């Protein structure tokens, strides 16, 4: 809630997410943070059909 | 005749109060503290969360467009001779002795020191010569010099 750039927490906030909230939420942290490649990598993970 | 009354000194059992007493005091020390330190929807579902997170970054990129009274000085006023200025430096003394800092020129104490060694070569209100064992020559600054 106070807008980290790191991805640590960005990282640890996912893994235990629903797939849908883990990405959108890897989608914010990627807007915060564009240069975030494994954000990503792991939007494009379930990057669907 | 008659002794008066006299507590036993026992060196052990004075550490075993002694650590009685430490246990007491951190018992009352937690007890204390964890009064000041026990005072202290969204947290159920994630996309709301995100929705206030977003919000609060539109938010954000909306806003983003000299006075040593008192210091004793060992040595004589008169020690100190006019016309020039010389340096002194703090005695050197254990940080666990708990007594008052005092200003020294190394060479004025050499020079003492010189002074006393040339008196005792030589010398060869009660009971003068064995005071200075069981017990000098400072001075109080104020506001700075004196």
């Amino acid at each position: 809630e106070h807008v980290p750039n790191s991805v640590r927490l960005w990282k640890a906030a996912v893994e235990l997410e629903e797939p849908e909230d883990a990405r959108i939420m890897l989608s914010r942290a990627v807007e915060c943070c564009p240069t975030s490649v494994e954000l990503w990598l792991a939007l494009a993970r379930l990057e669907t059909y | 005749e008659e002794p008066v009354t006299a507590d036993v000194i026992n060196p052990m059992a004075l550490r075993q109060r002694e650590e009685l007493r430490e246990k007491l005091a951190a018992a009352k020390e937690k007890r204390l503290l964890n009064q000041k330190l026990g005072k202290i929807p969204w947290l159920d579902d994630t996309a709301a969360w995100i929705e206030r997170s977003r919000q609060l970054q539109k938010e954000k990129d909306l806003a983003e467009k000299r006075d040593l009274q008192g210091l004793t000085v060992e040595h004589a006023i008169d020690s100190f001779r006019e016309g020039e200025t010389m340096i002194l430096t703090l005695k050197d003394k254990g940080v666990l002795q708990e007594e008052e800092d005092v200003l020294v020129n190394v060479n004025l104490v050499d020079k003492e020191r010189a002074e006393k060694n040339v008196e005792l070569r030589k010398k060869k209100a009660q009971q003068k010569p064995r005071s200075i064992l069981s017990k000098p020559h400072s001075f109080r600054l104020e506001q700075g010099g004196t």
